[PDB]
């Protein structure tokens, strides 16, 4: 990559354990008195399991408005400035205004205004009445335009005042008999809601430790690297993300910015609104897409994954990541009838046992001194020595294994029971719980799991056997009948 | 099983075959060329 | 034309073409086919006939004539039935033969060879 | 032009002619209309000029052939050559040659082409055709919304609509610019004398007699009234080029370009008089469609469907291909432009080659044969799914509908899909009714119409009294589907018959009959004509009848059916499978590896296809037919293949069969076979499996090729040929190396783990740069090698990646755990193979082959195969073969029973064997029992089914994984078998194991065998060696992943662990 890039391994850990930016390695392996910067390289030798929690970090040289709090539904920010939405959509965004926001300091400057920026007469109506003694000294003081202003008044105003005026508002409402007209039915409601969730707000606020004006973010945070990686294929193929496009959009324009703003002297004037701005519009990309107007897409006709991409849908997160967890000690299968097997009982192809009982096997062989290592113990397995399957016949007695059926439908599609080893490449099962299953036999597939911790092998034995589990809980009627 | 017969259709012809017309061997594809 | 080959090797033609291929000089002998599209037999005849043309490539002459255009000419060669064939030697000495019905293959091959 | 009309009015088209026919049209006519849409193209200086003359077009030969062409994965295609000159207008010359404009790729016999190495075939579309459309859909306060749709080639929607004698709108999208006048962009009279042209113009006329102003020019003047530029602006809109060219699409250009079709379906529906070559929207047009839409609510008017055929048009390869040639000539067009921009600044005059270069048109086709969802690799798994590919329709695909936006109507048999399309084939799944195949005898005819054949009766006898009516001329006729075999005492033209008027079913005398069908295979498809006595099964099962024969493994050696449906030898001839003579003569020499046959003076040699490997991994092995010397005509057999004995397709074996329960081995939809089956190799069949590993140029090395390499086991080496690519006839096993190239590791000892430094320390193991990279053969996979491929690069390039193919062959017997499947939806799974001497007998001593469940009949409710049964016994012992036509029980009542139980008591009789027909419970007999001597109590039904083989082997699912490779970012198994992932358990398995109160069990499914970086490590140091599982503390790494992208969003996500005896806060680190 590079330093001070996306993947800038000066501000992350190590891309390698142990090798620094230079390519130097010191041998740790302990929590021990050892170099923490190596000192030109100033990277630790520690694992780079560091390269997926470690967190950038950009400054954005404007304020910048958090889409979830300013476009989504009644936007908060509305509440708290009990403004129109469109007002302050308008201070941002289409930059279409000019806000005035009260504060500390004197307000010697006549009269107030709120905002007024769209007439194309204003380009050289104002600038006779503006300005007339310097720029700085008037046009820096107060009216501020963009994200800043909207910020400054969410610092200004005071959350009990607000409380005060916004029960005094709703005393008058209350005390306005009307119900003679259908508008003046429906808008007393309307603002009497604004009101009480205003005070629910401004209430919530005031007993927490979290600030207004932490909604206009200036720092953006930045995803740890190796959570958003560019994959390497042989030939130099590169599968990248387009996290790593959005970033690179969003940092590129905030250097503009700098550039920018830096080089000041001659002052500009719609420009440095025009660039400010599209460096808002970046980042408002960038946090949540696909739900501004236009969606920006990348160089194939297709909208980017945003972050609110990732976090929302049945295929993002908090659906099926943090549910559906593949796991080891696994295998699929085709399913048999066996009418000669008992009740308690089931049947584990060779080849699928052997796969998920490897580990215990290799106890099997290396406390029994049939071997000496590991790498000799499963040398040994992998020949498919005679004495292999005297071991995966030996550690499997009394270790209950789930069965699954990949269509789950009920409480009694997964189920426990005690294999044994069958000559074939087909689970064979009880026919009493095919209909516990809602299994037959015109080809099916089950999944096979085995619990490895003793309390798990206790909860599958004497919990999931389909001895004690006769009766579907539905009404109280018998699951497993003749059929 | 008898193809031709009454109950099948006529043989079908090979594709570059039967473009008989817009169709020339490279022979004379260079030879019109100068 | 040379580019895909034909799929059927029986020609059609008219009384007057077969006028003259009988009166003209011949060195090799001469199958003249009756035939309807009507007819029920003459699909048989018409399958082995084709058969017959291919094993014999050039040292016999196969025609057919359609009794729907050629009716008098039909007539005239005393044609009392459908599936007829007419056998012609290539010398005028020898006379010609005339076969009704749907005769066997074979036997058509016993007639050409040691008939004619 | 038009081959043999009568065909497929006399007999079974050959299941090519869509495709053959499609491409044929294409290279004949599609050329010729898209090289005149070339445009002049030229320089603004008035310097240069390009033409390209069109009546001068011509292919060539291709170079390649197509057994190379598969063999190198080249393209085969063929050289398109125009005639064409430059001219320069700096000495008014003009240089006349002829240039190559690129590459085209061909058909082959089947119907597919082959672009690099692949064999592709293009589906057809079915697309709402081009007119007018009315509609309602009604309105919550009960308001009826009439619409008048109007759809153009590309479909570009004009509305109009009436709110109870509202003002007619041109809707154009969403909910904007409601105009609602018809003004011309030239002549539109829209003072007054021509639109008293119905009934009345007045409805609200312009309101206060004007709405504003008067015709003019226009209803303010400024062209169109003031909607002249109503479609987008920042502000206020005022009249541009760029805004009236971007208009014209929605005005004139993209939604008045009716087509053929359209005008077709416009004359249609308004019946109005205007000459078929004018192709645009006229004034006259949009009057009678708001005539007819007025006139609607007033009594008379009909409503369109938008699902019957005689709306919608079909796509096939001619239009596709036409579409993607003028896509590629305009990417010419553009480049020939950028050419000529920089001819002139080059100060050069170069020859009319080097204004065209062939990068439109060969990428252009690259591209859409491998990026279209409408062309898909061709399916070989066995003949029959070759034809059945070929003969496809769906409404997916661009400019269509989809599986999620398609509503429940479009999912439905309409009563037109009859003669067209078969109603028992379609796809499983979500898109469901949106897939289909094509009807035997139908045919695309003009306007991309599906036609079908239908008898005419006339008192005039014509000359040829069959026609191919399409769906617009179908319900207007009385189609009769009945017989004359009924005499009454009074006339026989009273008496009664089913027919299909309008979209009902009546029954009416024969005097009234227009048409009368007379076909068989008329109303199915390929796949549903082959199921013997297919009157019998429930239409429920029929799909699954059809879908499962197109999962056979063509078998080691085949054989035929005895009873069938006699469509099998046509599906065999049109499988292009087969070796048929295209010239006369005698079989003067055969081999097996050729035939070369002598007729008319040349010399044909044609040679066969001795082994070779399908698309889903089959062999395709042809054999000679018919023995030295003798002869054959032209489009005869001369070679057999893969599954086709004889001229018939043979997907199976016929076997003896009884419907009995054995053990419960049987259960449910098992099936029971002896080892009759695995010793005789009645199924057995050869699977090749391609191996493929490349090479690259890496920045230490280009991955050089090596026999040896260091450090590892020998005998893993043993197969190893000197070069470095095992050789010919080895048993490879799992785990041997096939092709192993020593790509050059960095010299990283600082890299490497302090283990490997130990292990290579304490134990002497020398420290080598090379990483151990090698084509390992995955788990499963045995066989014997083949063949073997090696082949390099060769280009601008100077290195050479080498790629090796490795064939390992395998010879599967059938096991425990097979799909043996009938042809009337009778599925199963073997469960027990049985020695001869344990199975039951008939009364002849014949051990039974197969044991099935009774039970499986009533459920299924398919009897058909029961017939079969019996009448496969009669042909067995009678060396007799059937081939019965579906829908016998038209001659006679009850005709199958007849023919069946005549032939059981013919082979009882001329051969003497009593127990064929028992005259007290016929088609059933009195077994013994294989293993007590004794006979069961009860006559059972035994025969002899044709029963094949799928491809769902066991082989192919078993699974086995207790650790491995996991996922860079979410760190789990990553997926199936081939990446050996682990099985998934979420939502409902969850809720399972919390319903049974299991909490160590759910929880050591997502943080131990999932997620856990520090403890995947542990528990398995804890099982190598043996300890008690300690429980974990840390989240999985799930967690931390969420609190990373929640961090993102600058928001926060702390754990804390308040001591329920401290008070003390615990937070944990995340």
């Amino acid at each position: 990559p590079e330093k001070d890039g996306l993947f800038c391994e000066r501000i992350f850990g190590p891309i390698k354990s142990g090798i620094c930016a230079c390519g130097n390695y010191r041998v740790i392996g302990d929590e021990k008195e050892d170099p923490k910067f190596c000192e030109q390289c100033g990277v630790e030798f520690v694992d780079s399991r560091i390269r997926r929690y470690q967190m950038g970090y950009i400054k954005l040289a404007c304020p910048v408005t958090h889409v979830w709090y300013l476009k989504r539904l009644p936007s908060y920010i509305a509440n708290f400035l009990d403004k129109p939405l469109k007002e302050l959509e308008g201070l941002v965004y289409c930059d279409f205004s000019f806000a005035r926001p009260i504060a500390k300091k004197p307000t010697f400057l006549r009269l107030r205004g709120l905002f007024e920026y769209e007439i194309q007469s204003w380009k050289y109506s104002i600038p006779l009445f503006f300005t007339t003694q310097g720029f700085d000294t008037f046009r820096n003081r107060e009216i501020s335009t963009g994200a800043g202003a909207i910020r400054e008044q969410l610092a200004d105003l005071d959350l009990r005042t607000i409380i005060d005026y916004s029960f005094a508002e709703w005393k008058e409402l209350g005390e306005e008999g009307s119900t003679g007209n259908e508008w003046e039915d429906r808008k007393v409601g309307r603002r009497k809601d604004f009101l009480v969730r205003r005070m629910e707000l401004v209430k919530h606020f005031i007993r927490t430790n979290i600030e207004p004006e932490w909604m206009v973010l200036c720092l953006l945070p930045v995803l740890p690297p190796e959570l958003r990686p560019i994959i390497q294929i042989d030939g130099g193929k590169l599968m990248s993300s387009d996290i790593n496009e959005l970033y690179r959009r969003v940092i590129y324009r905030n250097n503009t910015l700098t550039d920018l703003l830096s080089t000041s002297r001659s002052t500009p004037g719609e420009l440095v609104m025009c660039q400010e701005k599209l460096v808002q519009e970046a980042v408002d990309t960038l946090l949540d897409n696909g739900i501004r107007g236009q969606p920006m897409r990348d160089g194939h006709n297709k909208v980017y994954k945003s972050f609110s991409d990732v976090i929302e849908g049945k295929e993002g997160r908090f659906r099926e990541t943090l549910l559906g967890k593949r796991v080891d000690y696994s295998g699929r299968s085709v399913i048999v009838v066996g009418p000669s097997l008992s009740l308690h009982r089931c049947g584990l192809p060779r080849e699928i046992a052997i796969e998920l009982f490897q580990t215990f096997v290799i106890r099997g062989l290396i406390r029994q001194h049939l071997a000496s290592n590991i790498g000799v113990a499963k040398r040994k397995i992998r020949e498919k020595e005679p004495i292999v399957w005297k071991i995966l016949q030996e550690v499997m007695q009394g270790h209950p294994v789930l069965l699954n059926r990949a269509p789950t439908l009920h409480r009694l599609g997964i189920q426990a029971f005690q294999p044994i080893l069958v000559e074939g490449r087909a689970i064979c099962l009880h026919p009493l719980v095919c209909k516990g299953f809602n299994a037959d036999f015109d080809g099916d597939q089950m999944a096979v799991h085995v619990p490895l911790s003793l309390e798990a092998q206790a909860e599958a034995r004497l919990l999931m056997f389909s001895h004690m589990n006769l009766l579907s809980p539905a009404i109280g009627d018998p699951i497993s009948v003749p059929t | 099983i008898d193809y031709r017969g009454p109950d099948f259709h006529e043989p079908t012809p090979n594709m570059l075959a039967h473009l008989k017309e817009h169709g020339k061997i490279i022979s004379r594809e260079d030879l019109e060329k100068l | 034309a040379k580019h895909v080959r034909e799929d059927y090797l029986v020609k059609k033609l008219s009384a007057n073409e077969i006028t003259e291929l009988v009166r003209g000089e011949r060195n090799v002998p001469l199958i003249i086919d009756f035939y309807a599209t009507w007819c029920g037999p003459c699909i048989l005849m018409a399958q082995e006939l084709e058969m017959l043309a291919v094993e014999y490539e050039k040292n016999a002459m196969i025609v057919k004539v359609d009794t729907d255009d050629e009716y008098e000419f039909a007539r005239d060669m005393q044609v009392r039935g459908l599936p007829t064939l007419y056998f012609i030697s290539p010398d005028p000495n020898k006379d010609a033969i005339r076969t009704e019905g749907l005769i066997p293959i074979q036997m058509m091959r016993d007639i050409l060879d040691n008939d004619m | 032009m038009l081959r043999d009309g009568n065909e497929g009015m006399s007999t079974i088209p050959g299941f090519n002619q869509i495709q053959f026919e499609g491409f044929w049209r294409f290279i004949d006519q599609g050329l010729t209309e898209e090289l005149s849409k070339f445009p002049k193209m030229e320089d603004t200086d008035q310097e240069i000029e390009f033409q390209l003359f069109v009546e001068t077009y011509q292919l060539a030969e291709p170079l390649i052939k197509e057994k190379d062409a598969v063999y190198e994965s080249l393209t085969y295609s063929s050289e398109l050559y125009v005639s064409a000159g430059l001219i320069w207008k700096t000495r008014r010359e003009m240089q006349e040659q002829t240039i190559l404009i690129g590459n085209i790729p061909l058909m082959n016999s089947l119907g597919t082409f082959i672009v690099n190495g692949i064999y592709r075939i293009v589906i057809n579309q079915i697309l709402q055709s081009p007119g007018i459309y009315y509609r309602s859909e009604l309105d919550h306060n009960g308001i009826s919304v009439y619409t008048g749709t109007i759809i153009s080639d590309w479909g570009g929607r004009s509305e109009l609509e009436i709110d109870r004698k509202a003002r007619i709108w041109a809707r154009v999208s969403r909910k904007q610019k409601i105009s609602i006048l018809v003004l011309s962009s030239a002549m539109g009279s829209n003072l007054r004398e021509i639109l008293d042209n119905v009934c009345y113009p007045e409805i609200f006329l312009s309101f206060l007699n004007d709405k504003e102003k008067k015709k003019i020019g226009s209803k303010e003047n400024a062209i169109l009234e003031f909607y002249q530029q109503f479609a987008c602006v920042g502000g206020d809109p005022v009249f541009s080029e760029s805004l009236c060219k971007d208009l014209q699409k929605k005005f004139f250009q993209q939604r008045c370009e009716l087509g053929r079709i359209g005008r077709r379906n416009m004359n249609r529906r308004l019946n109005l008089d205007i000459p078929e070559n004018n192709t645009f929207l006229l004034p006259r047009d949009i009057l009678a469609a708001a005539d007819h839409l007025i006139g609607m609510k007033f009594g008379m008017g009909t409503l369109d469907d938008m699902n019957h055929l005689k709306h919608k048009r079909i796509r096939s390869v001619a239009d596709l291909l036409q579409d993607q040639f003028g896509l590629a000539l305009v990417r010419l067009e553009n480049v020939v432009r950028g050419t000529i921009s920089g001819a002139i600044r080059h100060k050069l005059i170069p020859t009319p080659q080097n204004l065209v270069t062939s990068t439109p048109l060969t990428t252009t086709f690259e591209s859409f044969f491998g990026l279209h969802p409408l062309s898909q690799v061709l399916d070989r798994t066995n003949p029959l799914t070759q034809i059945v590919h070929g003969r496809k329709l769906s409404y997916l695909g661009p400019g269509g509908l989809t599986g999620r936006t398609a509503s429940f109507r479009i999912r439905d048999i309409h009563p037109s899909h009859y003669g067209r399309i078969c109603p028992i084939d379609t796809s499983e799944g979500i898109n469901v009714g949106l897939i289909g195949s094509l009807a035997i005898h139908a045919r695309i005819g003009p306007w991309g119409s599906l036609e079908s054949p239908y008898y005419e009766i006339s008192e005039r006898s014509k000359r040829v009294q069959m026609l191919y009516l399409s769906p617009s001329r179908d319900e207007y006729y009385m189609l009769a589907s009945g017989n004359s075999l009924a005499l009454n005492q009074g006339i026989q033209e009273e008496q009664v018959v089913p027919a299909r008027y309008r979209q009902e079913f009546l029954t009416i005398a024969w005097e009234q009959v227009h048409f009368r069908s007379i076909f068989s295979f008329q109303y199915f498809s390929i796949g549903a004509s082959l199921i013997p006595f297919i009157e019998h099964n429930d239409a429920n099962r029929a799909l699954m009848s059809s879908n499962m024969q197109r999962q056979a493994v063509p078998l080691s050696q085949s054989e035929k059916c005895i009873v069938g449906t006699g469509l099998e030898r046509q599906v065999a001839l049109d499988s292009g499978v087969l070796a048929i003579a295209e010239h006369e003569g005698k079989i003067i020499y055969t081999n097996t590896d050729k035939i070369v046959l002598l007729g008319n003076g040349n010399t044909v040699s044609i040679p066969l296809v001795m082994y070779q490997r399908s698309n889903k991994n089959t062999c395709m092995h042809q054999k000679p037919q018919i023995p030295r010397g003798k002869c054959v005509k032209k489009g005869q057999i001369l070679a057999d293949g893969a599954a086709t004995v004889g001229g018939e397709l043979a997907l199976g074996k016929n076997v003896l069969v009884a419907y009995m329960p054995w053990e419960g081995y049987n259960f449910e939809d098992a099936v029971l076979i002896s080892e009759r089956l695995v010793y005789e190799d009645i199924y057995t069949s050869f699977h090749i499996r391609k191996y493929e590993i490349q090479t690259y140029v890496t920045s230490q090395g280009p991955e050089k090729v090596t026999s040896e390499i260091p450090h590892l086991e020998a005998h893993l080496l043993r197969n190893l040929d000197k070069n470095g690519i095992v050789r010919l006839g080895s048993w490879v096993e799992t785990g041997d190396i096939l092709v192993g190239k020593l790509t050059p590791q960095m010299a990283k000892e600082s890299s490497y783990a302090p283990e490997d430094r130990l292990l290579r320390a304490i134990l002497g193991i020398q420290v080598s740069t090379s990483k151990e990279t090698c084509l390992k053969l995955p788990i499963g996979g045995r066989g014997r090698v083949i063949d073997v491929r090696w082949i390099q690069k060769k280009g601008g390039s100077s290195y050479n990646p080498e790629t090796i193919h490795v064939y390992i062959s395998q010879k599967r017997e059938i096991k425990v755990g097979d799909k043996v499947a009938g042809r009337h939806g009778n599925k199963g799974i073997i469960s027990r193979i049985l020695l001869r001497q344990d199975m039951p007998y008939l009364q002849d001593g014949r051990p039974v082959d197969m044991i099935f469940n009774p039970l499986g009949v009533p459920s299924r409710m398919n009897v058909g195969q029961i017939f079969e049964c019996s009448l496969g016994l009669a042909g067995s012992l009678l060396d007799r073969h059937y081939r019965i036509a579906p829908f016998d029980e038209r001659y006679e009542q009850e005709a199958s029973r007849k023919l069946v139980f005549s032939e059981l008591y013919e082979a009882s009789k001329q051969t003497a064997n009593p127990w064929v027909f028992e005259p007290e419970y016929p088609g059933k007999s009195r077994i013994f029992d294989g293993r007590t001597g004794d006979p069961f109590e009860q006559p059972v039904i035994i025969g002899n089914p044709y029963i094949l083989k799928l491809i769902h082997q066991v082989d192919d699912k078993i699974h086995g994984r207790s650790s491995g490779h996991y996922a860079l970012v979410t760190q789990q198994p990553l997926r199936g078998r081939a990446k050996q992932g682990g099985q998934r358990v979420g939502e409902m398995e969850v809720w399972a194991l919390e319903g049974f109160g299991v909490a160590h069990i759910l929880q050591e499914m997502l943080t131990y065998k999932s997620d856990h970086i520090k403890a995947r490590q542990e528990v398995l140091g804890t099982t190598i060696i043996g300890g008690t599982i300690p429980n974990p503390e840390d989240a999985p790494e799930s967690f931390r992943l969420l609190v990373r992208e929640l961090r993102s969003l600058a928001l926060e996500l702390n754990h804390f662990l308040v001591s329920e005896r401290n008070f003390q806060i615990n937070r944990m680190e995340a």
